[PDB]
RNA sequence: AUCGAAUCGCCACCUACAAGACUGGAGCUUGCUCCCUCGAAGGCGCCAAGUAUAUUCAUGAUCACAAGACA
RNA sequence: GUGGGAUUGUGAAGGGAUCUCGCAGGUAUCGUGAGGGAAGUAUGGGGUAGUACGAGAGGAACUCCCAUGCCGUGCCUCUAGUUUCUGGGGUUUGUCGAACGGCAAGUGCCCCGAAGCCAUCGCACGGUGGUUCUCGGCUGAACGCCUCUAAGCCAGAAGCCAAUCCCAAGACCAGAUGCCCACU
RNA sequence: CGACGUCGCUUUUUGAUCCUUCGAUGUCGGCUCUUCCUAACCUAGCGCCGCAGAAGACGCUAAGGGUUGGAUUGUUCACCCACUGACAGGGAACGUGAGCUGGGUUUAGACCGUCGUGAGACAGGUUGGUUUUACCCUACUUAGCUGGAAAUUGCGAGAAAAAGAUUAUCCGUGCAAAGCGGACGUCGGGUCGUUGGGCCUGGCGAGCGGUGGGUAGUACAUGGUACGCUCAUCACC
RNA sequence: UUAAUGAGAUUCCCUCUGUCCCGAGUUACUAUCUAGCGAAACGACAGUCAAGGGAACGGACUUGAAGGGCUAAGCGGGGA
RNA sequence: UUAGGGAUAUGUGGCGUCAAAACUUAUGGGCUCAUUCUCGAUACGUGAAAAGGGUGUUGGUGGAUACAGUUGGACCAACCGAAUCCACCGGCCCCGAAAAUGGAUGACGCUUAAGCCCAAUUAGUGAUUGCCCAUUAUUCCUUUGGUAAGGGCGGAAACAAAUGGAGAAAGUGUAGCCCUUCCGAUGUAGAUGUGGCCUGGAGGUUAGGACGAAGCUUAUGGCGUGAGCCUAAGAUGGACCGGCCUCUAGUGCAGAUCUUGGUUGGCGUAGCAAAGAUCUAACGGAGAUAUACUCAACAUGCAACGUUGGAUACUGGAGCGGGGAAGGAUUUCGUGCCAACGGCACUCGUA
RNA sequence: UCGAACCACCUAGUAGCUGGUUCACAUCGAAGUUUCCCUCAGGAUAGCUGGUGCUAGUAGAAGUAUUGUGCGGUAAAGCAA
RNA sequence: AAGUUUGAAAAGCACUUUGGAAAGAGAGUGAAAUAGAACCUGAAGUCGUGACAAAGACAAUGGAAGUACCUCCAUUUCAACGGCCAGAACCAGCCCUACUGCAUUAUCCUGUCGGGGAUCAAAAUCCGGCGGGCAACGAAGUGCAAGAAUCUUGGGUCUUGG
């Protein structure tokens, strides 16, 4: 994780600038949790690099209680003769997506782990992703397109809360810090936007006459 | 098939590995919860075991048989010398767990402190804190640690104090160690703006036992057992010894597991490391919180034992000398053996049974020789018992008649 | 400083939020009518700093990892 | 680039080439806590009370208070056990001429015996919140009435989960700090 | 609770079979020790009763905890004495023999009864009758050293960090505001590339400081640090 | 039937005790570390588990769960 | 259902990920909600289930009533203004449904299914092959063998080098006389064939070797489907030996608790613990006081021997005392000596 | 060394039983059934298989149909035969 | 059990140096001491050393395809020359896809009359009578299709050979 001063020494050598892989930042809040893994899975086998946010808001169909059950049944798994090095169960919502995710590949290969190595999954949305660009979501594993409405479902957060997690009220208090921080700063900029918005309805009337026809045709303007 | 009788399992199995502890010293692994109504306040101290000896005192719990009548209560002494403050640290809540903002260090710090860094302190060229003293108190030096404590304010849920022992003032010919033991305490109470400004307020200064604890609460004890080294299974878990017709040996378990899961399984007794672990001990009822023999000298005298007495037995504490300083009376034992460092913890149980609730008044301070059997209580009652000796005559004949 | 590398979309307009049994706004008649920004575009970027009066490109010879890359 | 080595086995001393390796980390503290373990569990007495109930005979329980069994983690002030401190005394046979000092009897034997270790044979300590079962209910349709349910809610078991407690970063901590060095 | 019938479950009984083992998988019982199951004896709740109370019956959720000392018998079972809240039933190669023990069973010696002409026989009785080996690999218990995120390599760059001439071009304060408050100078040189240019360096000062000299009171647990004043030195520079 | 006799088999009583309740402490020689010396048994290959099927009881096979490497002292669950 | 390969299509089974295919297809219809072995997705595989039951939901069949049925009001009839209720039979779900290490639709997971029944192939548009996987099918190339099927084989003619070529055998089998064509090719026990391979000798024939035979060594390559053959190198060796035809036999090794020799992990491990015991100085000995720098000595030559003098102890006369028989036969004695031996050591010794 | 010692020999005693049995490729390729046997862990004997062929290469062909022409007493049915 | 099988000849290693010695380091003999005395050749197995390759824990080994690096190996080529690599052309043969005609509808298509239906009133769904008929837009998802990929320059063949 820290870099090494070799590395340090090497960039500055090299005379190089920041640098950022192309990674895709997930928004997980009200996504199916196994359909968005199957997608991830794939993805990351083909070589991308993902990071999911949210994670305690994805969705799991029935009820809190079933699905709670359902926890405690994998939770009861352990080596009998060394519960050590026996089944690790994580309670965090981000870790019970990393496992599913891991379930969903070749993970006793060098391939599969070089996958799995290429998601990096939180709570919430720390600060170190908030403004690296825009989040995107998975429409085939959203709630509204892949539940009935009228059936129950769980969110993972509140699940996971109750099996052991730890740091539900911590998630839930930075995450509401994050929005009124990110809605100030929305609330702000406000003028920026519509500069730019009066900017492109006036440079209609500067542009040639002939280039507004061709973006009238192709329906923009 | 099942087995032919049943009886409990040896052993606590929450207890496990039965290995070695990492520090020698007691350390809390959790704080009482935080509230913020109460004024800021330190909830730990550090002390050193002495020894032990006994006190009498009336019973004032009303429906038993012992009510209003004397007890014997055995008692461990524990010396407690003032813990200097060095640092203040920060931390923040985090998903993944406390994270550390920052450490203010106090301008100045002490010898014995900065020997904890070196493994041979008198050889080394001892720089330790030689640029963080030249940094501080300058133009950029003053802004970072502002910034710090902006940054503890702003971010910090948690605020505690860097303190350490007092190695020079406990003055100890056996504890050896000369490098302070270094430890955090929590500051609870009050909001983090306060808990702040008594942590800013205690840099560089002494912090006595007394204005931790008081006479009559209880406390918890974070301590290091004894060691007993490599230990059979009937001294380390406590099982029955075979017969005396068994072959091979008798301190064994007979059937350390069935021939399925082919294995041994984790809850089988097995010989290994006995003592030396870390134990939070929980409700240990202050007895007495003791001033030192250079400040008030009659540590043992109570009101109704009118006897000048300090608190150290005649002849001495076994095997580590005289209480020189500030010290605490806990009711019963604590783990560790002597000249052991300690960490006495404010109590995270409640505290409103009768028993922990009780006021305690001691009549009586046992002071007898702890070697073999004391029958005097001072040194003065001894003279009175025997008189003068031969060698008491040879010592006054030669100054009444050489000397004058 | 070995070191030649694989990677080929930038942003200080996306990088805030919430709901899909109804989230542009009204009316009463409650599913129709009416108003509007008309409800199906994150903005740029693709060779003149901008749609015109223009201007070096070769022989690297017909493909070859772009023989180059801080947008 | 620079530093340090080497090459394939019939000689020697010199020149090239080609390979391999080092080129930024060391050392000392204070903490985080994922995961794993996980523990306290029972009885009696006082009082309620000769009360509720009952024709009578009989005859209860909770708050609270005080003890105790088992289990667990320690501790050595007291009491007890243990002595190769062969500590100090006795005492038998042999033995150095005797006394002294002793010595041998694989610790001669006897009494007492500190320190240390140690015994429910002694002493201390052993805690908090949730989620739910079963079940009892609220609101309430389906089904004009009704209904704990079907959508919603409440209450809630020694179970279960977490806190407390034990180990703890192969959980690879971009947690925080002290000194050098390297880079600059 | 449940006759006459009828439908099941279980593998803690026996039987049926003969798939594995006969160049060998150590046989009963007990002792010890751990774990698991629930068809629940006690302990926690909760229903119902031919439920007044007390004592009980039946049933549901629940295996977290507990489930004893003895006489006879090799016994498993059985039975009796006694304590208790209760003294529930079972599995784990009929758990457990390189863990023990060896009383029984089942060699060779010997006695009795019955049978056999006999040698001998008897799921009839009786007495006496060698219990071997771990230093290997795992497992478990403790105890050391030690690299490693491309889980040893790639130079293969992802921070639960900051927030800007693209993180450069200062420090606070504030809401990623509106604003607001602060900042050591001066005189030269050298050396590279659009504005009071970057970097290196020298002389005069000043300021914040680190050490030591001389001095005064005070603090703290009282030998040993801090603090005022004043010199010297070093550092930012 | 039988006195005496018996390392013969059995039952009870007194005494006595660590046989037991219930274990604790100490000693010599080991084990343990070192110097010198220095084997054997055994050895297809090897050596983490769960379930599954399978010659009906897997270290290898299927699907999962673990597993950084090397070591000292023990230990008797497995290696049918 | 199987010679060695490629391409194209399929079979069974599948198309959420693991895992190729609907990057979760349709512009197809319905049904299902299952709280601690945890709804279901098990052909064979019963390789998990019954009788019985459900006012769970969704369908049917046959009857009954319609100003109804339920309420409110006075054991019956009136207000009140809509469709009810009676029996029976299905589908899916649920209860019945309790076992021992932690565990299994294969795992995750799935409920606008990724479950169950049915039905399609880009969808009321305009016609009858969605897609993915074989040692199968079709087809192409090569091999090999046939109950194989056919052609050619009387050199057509012409043609030096310096500057079109080569071959053409009347043939079972070879480097196959050459060319064309068709079909088959797996296989335990077992049979047979092979101008099939290899080893020691013999009769022949033809070669090689001191300018290096045999043997041996190999990241020495080439050839053969293979058994194997051949070349290269030896910074290997030092005197014999190859090919071909025929003859001949003690003729080919991975295993027989195989035989003999050697080696080997275990392993510097188990251990070398009954008979109480040695200490000290000096002498002897190579066995030491054994040293780059620094450095007064310790922290850098340790540990071990024999003799003598002292010390301490043991045997304790049924003795580690002094003599004999049996047995042994030079072990006796002196000097010298320390390779092996005296399970450690020796400067000592029954060596 | 004893419910018949030891040494050499007959003796490499016999064994329907256990174990082993050394090169390649090619063309073919089974049976665990019948009868007899002191036969039931074994043999003979047919069958299955290989090799060698012989005979005028469609001949005396067929685990299949069709059409004629025979045979039958199981499924079903019946007990009012 | 054991070939004394060193070498042609003992020419069997004088002498120097370290070591108590055994021996080592040199120097000599010899064609050859790696021919130094149980001495020709000197295999396998096992072990030491230097160099290099890397490598988690999948026991290791193995199969098939590639790749990175090495190669004391073989062969070929080195001028308009190549037996090397690659791309486009064309041919022949295959394998694919595009472009469609014949037949058939009637329980059907329309208009009109009557009924019936539901509406504020209609219409329509529906049933009869009669009269016409081709539902003909890419009519139908109904039976069979033979349409020279030359016309009218489709695609592939690193799945063939030129
Ligand atoms: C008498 C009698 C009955 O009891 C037994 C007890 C043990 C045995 C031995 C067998 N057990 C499995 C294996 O087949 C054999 O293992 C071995 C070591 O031979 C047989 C019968
Ligand atoms: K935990
Ligand atoms: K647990
Ligand atoms: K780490
Ligand atoms: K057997
Ligand atoms: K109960
Ligand atoms: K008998
Ligand atoms: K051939
Ligand atoms: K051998
Ligand atoms: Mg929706
Ligand atoms: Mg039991
Ligand atoms: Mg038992
Ligand atoms: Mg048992
Ligand atoms: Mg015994
Ligand atoms: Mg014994
Ligand atoms: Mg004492
Ligand atoms: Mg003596
Ligand atoms: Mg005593
Ligand atoms: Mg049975
Ligand atoms: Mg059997
Ligand atoms: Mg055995
Ligand atoms: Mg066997
Ligand atoms: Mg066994
Ligand atoms: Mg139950
Ligand atoms: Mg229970
Ligand atoms: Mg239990
Ligand atoms: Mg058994
Ligand atoms: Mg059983
Ligand atoms: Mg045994
Ligand atoms: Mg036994
Ligand atoms: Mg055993
Ligand atoms: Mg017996
Ligand atoms: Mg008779
Ligand atoms: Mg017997
Ligand atoms: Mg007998
Ligand atoms: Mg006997
Ligand atoms: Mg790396
Ligand atoms: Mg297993
Ligand atoms: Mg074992
Ligand atoms: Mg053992
Ligand atoms: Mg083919
Ligand atoms: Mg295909
Ligand atoms: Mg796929
Ligand atoms: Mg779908
Ligand atoms: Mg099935
Ligand atoms: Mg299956
Ligand atoms: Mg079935
Ligand atoms: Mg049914
Ligand atoms: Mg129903
Ligand atoms: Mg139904
Ligand atoms: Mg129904
Ligand atoms: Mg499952
Ligand atoms: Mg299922
Ligand atoms: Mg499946
Ligand atoms: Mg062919
Ligand atoms: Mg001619
Ligand atoms: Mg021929
Ligand atoms: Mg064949
Ligand atoms: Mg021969
Ligand atoms: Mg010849
Ligand atoms: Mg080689
Ligand atoms: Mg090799
Ligand atoms: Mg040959
Ligand atoms: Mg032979
Ligand atoms: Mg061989
Ligand atoms: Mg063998
Ligand atoms: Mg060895
Ligand atoms: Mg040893
Ligand atoms: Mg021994
Ligand atoms: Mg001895
Ligand atoms: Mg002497
Ligand atoms: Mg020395
Ligand atoms: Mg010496
Ligand atoms: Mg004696
Ligand atoms: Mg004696
Ligand atoms: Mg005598
Ligand atoms: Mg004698
Ligand atoms: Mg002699
Ligand atoms: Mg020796
Ligand atoms: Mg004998
Ligand atoms: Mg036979
Ligand atoms: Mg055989
Ligand atoms: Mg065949
Ligand atoms: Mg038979
Ligand atoms: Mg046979
Ligand atoms: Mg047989
Ligand atoms: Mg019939
Ligand atoms: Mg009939
Ligand atoms: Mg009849
Ligand atoms: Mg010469
Ligand atoms: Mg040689
Ligand atoms: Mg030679
Ligand atoms: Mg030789
Ligand atoms: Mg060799
Ligand atoms: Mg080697
Ligand atoms: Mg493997
Ligand atoms: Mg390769
Ligand atoms: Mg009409
Ligand atoms: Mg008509
Ligand atoms: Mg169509
Ligand atoms: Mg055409
Ligand atoms: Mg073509
Ligand atoms: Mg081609
Ligand atoms: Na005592
Ligand atoms: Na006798
Ligand atoms: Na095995
Ligand atoms: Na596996
Ligand atoms: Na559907
Ligand atoms: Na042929
Ligand atoms: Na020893
Ligand atoms: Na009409």
């Amino acid at each position: 994780a820290f870099p090494s001063r070799k590395d340090a020494f090497r960039a500055q050598r090299k005379g190089a600038k920041k640098h950022r892989p192309e990674i895709i930042v997930i928004d997980l809040k009200d996504h199916v949790l196994g359909r968005a893994a199957a997608v991830v899975a794939k993805q990351l086998l083909l070589g991308k690099k993902i990071t999911v946010v949210r994670c305690e808001q994805l969705n799991i169909a029935g009820t809190e209680i079933r699905n709670k059950i359902k926890y405690l049944q994998y939770l009861r798994k352990r080596k009998l003769t060394n519960p050590t090095k026996g089944p690790f169960h994580h309670r965090a919502p981000s870790d019970v997506f990393v496992r599913t995710v891991r379930s969903m590949l070749p993970r006793y290969t060098k391939r599969g782990m070089k996958a799995l190595n290429s998601l990096v999954a939180y709570e919430g949305i720390p600060p170190n992703v908030v403004r690296t660009g825009g989040r995107v979501v998975i429409p085939r594993a959203q709630r509204h397109v892949c539940y009935r409405s009228e059936r129950p479902y769980t969110v993972l957060g509140n699940m996971c809360k109750h099996v052991g997690w730890k740091y539900s009220d911590v998630v839930a208090n930075l995450e509401k810090a994050r929005v009124e921080k990110a809605s100030r700063h929305h609330e702000k900029q406000a003028k920026l936007r519509d500069a730019w918005k009066s900017a492109r309805k006036e440079a209609l009337a500067k542009m040639p006459k002939h280039n507004v026809e061709v973006l009238k045709k192709f329906g923009y303007a | 098939s099942h087995c032919k009788f049943e009886h409990p399992r040896h052993g606590h199995l929450g207890f496990l590995p039965r290995k070695r502890s990492r520090q020698i010293r007691g350390r809390a692994r959790a704080f009482p919860k935080d509230d913020a109504t109460q004024k800021p306040h330190l909830t730990s101290f550090m002390v050193f075991k002495a020894g032990m000896t006994h006190i009498v005192r009336d019973v004032d719990r009303p429906g038993s048989k012992v009510n209003k009548k004397e007890v014997v209560e055995p008692v461990t002494i524990l010396e407690a010398p003032p813990m200097v403050i060095v640092g203040i640290v920060g931390y923040r809540q985090t998903p993944v767990g406390l994270k550390t903002i920052g450490t203010v260090w106090a301008h100045h710090t002490s010898v014995e402190f900065r020997r904890r860094y070196y493994k041979n302190w008198k050889q080394s060229a001892q720089l330790a804190f030689s640029r963080q003293k030249q940094f501080a108190n300058t133009k950029e030096g003053k802004v970072a640690e502002a910034r710090t404590l902006n940054a503890f304010a702003k971010k910090a849920s948690v605020i505690r104090v860097i303190a350490h022992t007092q190695l020079r003032k406990l003055r100890n010919h056996r504890v050896g160690v000369k490098k302070a033991h270094v430890q955090e305490i929590q500051v609870n109470g009050g909001s983090v703006a306060a808990k702040i400004a008594l942590a800013k307020s205690l840099l560089e200064k002494e912090v006595r036992v007394d204005s931790v604890f008081q006479q009559s609460e209880a406390c918890d004890v974070c301590s290091v057992t004894k060691g007993h080294g490599t230990e059979g299974v009937v001294k380390r878990w406590g099982v029955a010894c075979l017969p005396r017709k068994t072959h091979r040996g008798l301190r064994k378990v007979a059937c350390i597991g069935a021939w399925h899961p082919a294995r041994v399984m984790y809850t089988v007794a097995r010989a290994g490391q006995h003592g030396y672990h870390h134990r939070t001990q929980l409700n240990k009822k202050i007895y007495q919180i003791g001033r030192s023999v250079a400040v008030e000298p009659n540590q043992a005298t109570t009101t109704y034992d009118l006897t000048a007495k300090t608190i150290t037995p005649m002849g001495g504490f076994v095997g580590y000398g005289t209480v020189r300083n500030d010290y605490v009376m806990l009711k019963g034992s604590v783990s560790g053996p002597r000249r052991r460092v300690m960490t006495l913890r404010r109590p995270m149980a409640p505290q409103t049974s009768r028993q922990l609730k009780e006021k305690i008044v001691l009549k009586f301070i046992d002071t007898s020789s702890k070697i073999g059997h004391g029958r005097f209580q001072t040194k003065k009652e001894k003279n009175q018992w025997f008189g003068p000796l031969k060698k008491d005559r040879i010592r006054r004949e030669e100054r009444l008649r050489k000397e004058r």
